[PDB]
């Protein structure tokens, strides 16, 4: 439900206030049962996540255990690998920036705890190029850990071998995709591959590979070291566990709090963070999972709590759980319009739907903000939207269509008036 | 996306990794599996950018040589990513985040202030070559929606006057306290932490026999 | 108006011509542009059906309002590109009025 | 017998494991409309003009890259797989420059046909088109690349048949331009095949620029005498002079390709 | 842009096609009502005078006028010419 | 890349003189059977027609592409 | 921090990294 | 040479439905004045 | 708001063939 206890808050060093470095980490006791866990077995680790029923902490939601289970199949003579994507291009995902800037070890032991679960030879962490600062913090942390012998061959005084590496991103949101990151590592252009060859079977350097949101890798060790069931209790049904929530825009105290999942949307701005700037009635709309997920208008805001099942009932996605809030002084139409501008400046262009479709919606959306376009065009953008939604090679085209669909779904009268406003002044 | 050879930006310019740089080069390679030096392109191309911001056609060709890859390969990587600059950026490259999260926090409000202070249009270098302003997209520090990235400095919660203090510090002197401004630090509920105030539970706590 | 022939040798001009009357062999004109070196109607095969004026995407070939062009010989009816272009350099004051008069209905 | 059984609108053909959904339709005899998929070129999935709907399945799959599985019935003429083509063709055409009476791949266009058979009667793109900058790739290939549908066939051929990796994609977004970043001519034998392999008329042959138009060309099948491989070729003659020689497929000798000399 | 059609006809005529096929089993090789709602009784060449006489002089099928007689030539078929008699 | 024009067997005749009309430069011909391309549906039915009419034939066997195995992942191996 | 510090950290963690497989 | 401000320009052939099909020309390089393949009109960026 | 100017056709075609011109001086 809500009011996650500090005693249950995984990322204790959030907000810093501790030594993100190892000695702070030791007081955190992050490396407490690592040898034991690995000793227990890879099968024991996946039992822990299956019991946890953790969902993907990245924009896509899938059982974390089943995804890791897939490349637990016997090696075919190719080294298995771990890829941690610290890229978070999605607006409002400062969620991950926290775990690299702070509590970097949380992720380092997440990597080896996760590594033996998939039997990965090594893990590469792709941080956003922008986070040069963040990249500096982690390898200082990674360097500490090996010096200790926590990672490396015979890591944590155990038979198992692991090596952790950090890879420089280069300002691309699409590099965040499950497969495209792999291609970026491989050194080719960051263009996603098709799903038929699933990442596990075909991978980074053509070997089995798996990709996890940094939050997903980070919570593993604590979910196993601590009781996974313990975590499970926090979640709701399929939904489970605490996921960091970032609230940004039109709220009195924008902040990232790792409060519990399944939180009433009205409650998290009202109780933690900062109540919606201007009052809870000054809420034109809420973007729950970030730019990719459709915004939900106030009417439904207070009604649904934050969890992926509840949101999909609501037609929106928990995604990165980045809450972007809009007051009534905003231009709903120009707000979403810049997100389509966010996607035309960013989609790879590999696939026909997304390439021309996202540019086509950008042109129509800019006209919509001006009000130059006629009212009949508004549903035509509906139809352009679903052509892009099911036909794209990756999910970004999936993502571009949803905000457009949300604007037409709940704010169709406002766009018509902008249509009307321009027609009147001629 | 076409490199029309120009006396300044052309193959004529000689590029070569400093003895120190070449060293760095190798370090990167080994990170990748053997015989996969190809992957070194992005990281290496980045060090060519570290060497020189311009990174001219000559520099890319050099990268191809070092990693043994086909030049077109490197050319494709440089063009795809915004991080690499194929034109001479200014000494201080100021990038203002203007995605919706920041906009709603008047990120644009920052823009107008910076254009006037630099006294220049958005997208080009100052005559002084001192600063270069560009309207970049989300930088991943939405919590502090007002935000500008100055050569990694990554400042935040910036207000016209805040940027004012910052731009003056860059123009005279250096290292202008890069980071947030209001003192909200990184993602602190401004009013109060409201959480994590309780002391760390300590190692062992909650193990619950896993 | 500028003075540039409108025909860009699409060969559509003669594709639909059912009487099989038109041969428009073309080249790049040495400006880099695209124009005819050859154009033809055998006016003793044409049927005045206007399938060439409605297919032309540029309004180059038209079918003018002449009907006093009888000839004492057979050779004066096999029009070439220069008996059609100076022909069109004749009636353009009289054609364009009718195009502008019927363009909407077409 | 590792044949696996899969249904093409019911014909229930049996195919080797690992055949693509597009390939399954071919043996029944159906043709998936396709761009960016060439039999002897790697599958890329760029166009996604081949989206089909396997049965009782949530979304449309790419017939070029999806390995057909056991007992999936492909529905190639469903009400969905036609909205998956009526809506893609909307996009390819939206940024396309209308100069079909310039494009000498007039009747030789795999993009007007598929528009003219599987696409849409009208247009809804009331906005502004894009334009790219014509560059010089040589004296044999005229790249009026504002025509390009970014299908990456050229990039692959240049890299998998001819080993000349000079061509490549540059830039992202709608701005992706498929060409040679610096202007270096595409000089190699096997060069002219790009013309034949680009379904769009973006880059076409410069000598045969505007001498003809394909419906007129009478096509006589003959043999290559310039080189001793004896590549099969089709000599396209109009009114009695040869206008172009393009390859005709011989599995064993020239499988759809001919030399720069003999063309 | 989809023809305004009557299904009554398809059925009524289909039924006549079965009637003619039953009345003349010896000469009719295939009867089919096309989707253009027209009927075609294909007869062995020997049935040309029998089949047409039955249609010209039968109370339940009077086909008094010969609209036309024409012969499509499909060169492939062994019997190339396909004489076709349209009756009203 | 359309394969709908490579499915039916055609019987075309030899190519004789195509010359130039002195007056207008058009292509002229005296081969009455020049524009003739009969279309059959099988080798058997074309040989039959030619033999039927007394022409000499030069049958050319069909050349269907053989099956070439294509896989997306293959280009990702190293 | 400086432009070369991130890569120098990599320069340093080279030894830390054990051998890498070869295809 | 038709001077223009925009990177790309149209060329309906000086008419709507009375001129030539409408194509957008990229006057992006002063090095070359775009020439609509239909009118042969050079445009000077 | 008898004549000598009679249209005569051409073959406006640029002759579409080129014969070897024999060598000017003998050998
Ligand atoms: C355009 C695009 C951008 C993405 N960016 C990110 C990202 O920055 N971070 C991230 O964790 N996942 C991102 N994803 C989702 C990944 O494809 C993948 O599903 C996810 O990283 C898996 O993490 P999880 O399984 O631990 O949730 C992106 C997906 C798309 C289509
Ligand atoms: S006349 Fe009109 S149609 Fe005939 S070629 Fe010239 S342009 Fe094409
Ligand atoms: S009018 Fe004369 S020329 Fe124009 S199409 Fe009909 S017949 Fe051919
Ligand atoms: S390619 Fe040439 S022909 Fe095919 S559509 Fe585009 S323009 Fe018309
Ligand atoms: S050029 Fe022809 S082949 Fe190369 S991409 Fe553009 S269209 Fe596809
Ligand atoms: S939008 Fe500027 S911080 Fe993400
Ligand atoms: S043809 Fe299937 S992906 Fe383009
Ligand atoms: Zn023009």
């Amino acid at each position: 439900f809500g009011s996650l206890k500090d005693e249950d808050r995984i990322f204790t060093n959030l907000y810093g206030r501790h030594d993100w470095r190892l000695k702070g980490a030791l007081r955190r006791g992050d490396w407490y049962k690592t040898k034991e866990i690995l000793l227990k077995g890879p099968d024991w680790i996946l039992g822990e996540m299956k019991t946890s029923g953790l969902r993907g902490r990245g924009g896509a939601g899938f059982p974390t255990g089943l995804k890791w289970s897939f490349m637990n199949k016997p090696s075919d003579g190719r080294p298995k690998y771990l890829v941690v994507n610290a890229d978070e291009g999605e607006p409002g995902t400062c969620k991950d920036r926290e775990i690299m800037r702070h509590d970097p070890h949380k992720l380092v032991e997440g990597c080896l705890v996760g590594g033996r679960a998939m039997g990965a030879r090594a893990a590469y962490i792709y941080i956003r190029g922008e986070f040069y600062n963040e990249a500096s913090n982690l390898q200082v942390a990674i360097r500490e850990a090996y010096e200790a012998g926590l990672i490396g061959k015979n890591a944590c005084g155990s038979d198992y071998d692991f090596d952790v590496f950090v890879v420089r991103g280069a300002g691309a949101y699409i590099c965040g995709e499950e497969t495209a990151l792999i291609e970026s590592i491989e050194g080719k252009q960051g263009k996603p591959r098709l799903k038929p060859p699933f990442p596990a079977d075909v991978g980074v350097f053509g070997c089995p590979t798996t990709v996890a949101n940094v939050e997903t890798v980070a919570v593993s060790p604590t979910i196993c070291r601590r009781g996974g069931t313990w975590f499970a209790g926090f979640g709701r049904e399929r939904n489970s566990g605490t996921k960091l929530f970032n609230i940004s825009g039109h709220v009195n105290h924008p902040c990232t709090v790792e409060e519990e999942m399944s939180v009433p949307l009205k409650e998290l701005i009202e109780k933690h963070a900062g109540g919606v700037t201007g009052g809870w009635d000054n809420l034109l709309a809420v973007i729950p999972g970030g730019s990719s997920t459709p915004l939900i208008p106030k009417s439904v805001c207070e009604t649904v709590l934050m969890d992926f099942d509840a949101l999909v009932q609501a037609q929106t996605g928990l995604g990165t759980a980045a809450v972007i809030v809009m007051d009534r002084s905003t231009d709903i139409v120009k707000a979403i319009a810049r997100l389509i501008e966010f996607y035309k400046h960013e989609s790879c262009g590999q696939c026909t739907p997304c390439r021309e479709g996202v540019d086509w919606m950008n042109k129509v959306m800019a006209r919509f903000v001006k009000g130059d376009a006629r009212p009949a065009e508004i549903d035509s953008l509906w139809e352009i939207s679903k052509q892009i939604e099911g036909h794209t090679i990756c999910a970004l085209g999936d993502g571009a269509a949803w905000p457009v669909q949300g604007l037409i779904r709940h704010f169709r009268p406002e766009l018509e008036d902008r249509m009307q406003r321009f027609a009147q002044q001629h | 996306f076409v490199h029309r050879d120009t006396p300044e930006n052309n193959p004529d310019t000689p590029f070569d990794f400093t003895p120190e740089n070449y060293k760095r080069i190798e370090a990167i390679v080994k990170n990748y599996p053997e015989g996969h030096q190809a992957a070194a392109v992005l990281p290496v191309l980045d060090l060519a950018q570290r060497q020189n911001g311009w990174l001219p056609i000559s520099a890319m060709n050099k990268v191809a040589e070092v990693l043994q890859v086909p030049p077109m390969r490197v050319y494709e990587v440089a063009t795809f990513y915004t991080m690499y600059n194929r034109k001479p950026v200014g000494k201080y490259h100021i990038q203002v985040c203007t995605t919706t999260p920041c906009m709603l926090r008047d990120s644009d409000s920052i823009l107008e202030t910076l254009q006037r202070k630099l006294g220049i249009k958005v997208g080009e270098t100052t005559p002084d070559k001192l600063f270069t302003l560009i309207e970049v997209e989300c930088l991943g520090a939405c919590v502090n929606a007002p935000m500008v990235q100055i050569n990694d400095n990554y400042y935040e919660d910036l207000t016209p006057k805040d940027i004012e203090e910052i731009i003056d510090e860059l123009k005279a002197g250096k290292v202008p306290k890069p980071g947030p401004r209001s003192g909200r630090f990184c993602c602190e509920p401004a009013g109060g932490l409201t959480s994590l105030t309780e002391p760390p539970k300590g190692p062992g706590f909650g193990v619950q026999a896993g | 108006p500028s003075g540039e022939e409108r025909c860009i040798a699409c060969k559509l001009c003669e594709a639909i011509c059912p009487a099989q009357a038109i041969t428009i062999e073309a080249e790049p004109r040495a400006d880099g542009s695209r124009r005819t070196t050859r154009y033809d109607i055998d006016m003793t095969k044409c049927i005045y059906c206007g399938f060439c004026q409605e297919a032309c995407p540029v309004d180059a070939i038209v079918e003018g309002p002449n009907f006093e062009f009888s000839t004492e010989t057979h050779e004066e009816l096999l029009y070439n590109k220069e008996k059609l272009l100076n022909n069109g350099d004749k009636w353009e004051a009289e054609i364009a009025a009718n195009i502008q008069a019927d363009y909407l209905y077409r | 017998s590792n044949l696996i059984e899969v249904f093409v609108d019911g014909q229930s053909v049996m195919v080797e494991p690992g055949t693509t959904v597009l390939q399954a339709c071919e043996k029944v005899g159906m043709q998936i409309p396709r761009f960016c998929y060439h039999e002897r070129l790697s599958v890329a999935g760029n166009c996604r003009m081949c989206l089909v709907e396997i049965e009782k399945a949530p979304k449309v799959v790419a017939a070029c890259a999806m390995p057909v599985m056991k007992g999936w019935n492909i529905l190639t003429n469903s009400e969905k797989s036609k909205k998956a083509r009526e809506g893609v063709m909307e996009f390819l055409l939206a940024n396309h420059p209308l100069d079909c009476p310039i494009c000498d791949q007039g009747g030789e266009c795999d993009l007007q046909d598929q528009s003219m058979m599987f696409g849409s009667d009208r247009s809804r793109f009331l906005e502004g088109k894009r334009a790219v900058e014509d560059k010089n790739i040589g004296p044999l290939v005229k790249t009026i690349m504002t025509r390009c549908i970014q299908c990456t066939r050229c990039i692959r051929f240049a890299s998998e048949i001819a080993g000349v990796d000079d061509l490549g994609t540059t830039g992202r977004g709608n701005d992706m331009q498929v060409g040679t970043y610096i202007e270096k001519m595409f000089m190699s034998e096997l060069s002219g095949n790009v013309i034949d392999i680009c379904p769009v008329g973006a880059l076409t042959s410069k000598p045969y620029a505007f001498t003809a138009r394909p419906w007129e060309t009478r096509k006589t099948e003959s043999i290559d005498v310039m080189d001793a491989v004896g590549s099969n070729i089709v000599v396209s003659t109009r009114t009695g002079e040869v206008m172009r020689i393009l390859p005709r497929m011989h599995e064993d000798i020239n499988e759809e390709w001919i030399s720069d000399k003999t063309r | 842009t989809v023809r305004p059609r009557s299904d009554v006809t398809h059925k009524q005529l289909s039924a006549f096609g079965e009637y003619v096929a039953e009345i003349l089993p010896k000469y009719v090789q295939q009867v089919q009502v096309s989707c253009l709602d027209e009927l075609e009784i294909c007869i062995h060449p020997d049935g040309v005078i029998p089949t047409l006489t039955f249609l010209r002089d039968h109370t339940n099928a009077q086909f008094k006028s010969l609209a036309d007689l024409t012969a499509v030539d499909v060169p492939t078929r062994q019997n190339r010419f396909e004489i076709v008699y349209n009756l009203l | 890349s359309g394969v709908n024009n490579t499915k039916k067997w055609k019987m075309e005749f030899d190519t004789r003189e195509r010359w130039e009309n002195p007056l207008m430069g058009w292509a002229s011909t005296a081969d009455p059977l020049s524009n003739m391309v009969l279309t059959f549906s099988a080798k058997e039915d074309a040989i039959a027609f030619a033999e039927k009419n007394g022409w000499s034939y030069d049958v050319e066997e069909k050349k269907v592409p053989k099956p070439k195995s294509k896989s997306y992942g293959a280009n990702f191996s190293w | 921090y400086n432009t070369y510090t991130f890569l120098d950290l990599n320069l340093d963690l080279s030894k830390f990294r054990l051998p890498q497989p070869s295809s | 040479v038709n001077e223009v401000e925009h990177r790309i320009i149209a060329c309906d052939g000086g008419g709507g439905a009375l001129g030539h099909p409408k194509v957008y020309i990229n006057l992006d390089k002063e090095t070359k004045t775009g020439t609509c393949g239909y009118c042969g009109l050079q445009f000077k960026q | 708001p008898a004549t000598p100017e009679q249209y005569v056709p051409y073959s406006t075609t640029r002759k579409k063939i080129h014969e070897w011109v024999p060598p000017s001086t003998p050998y």
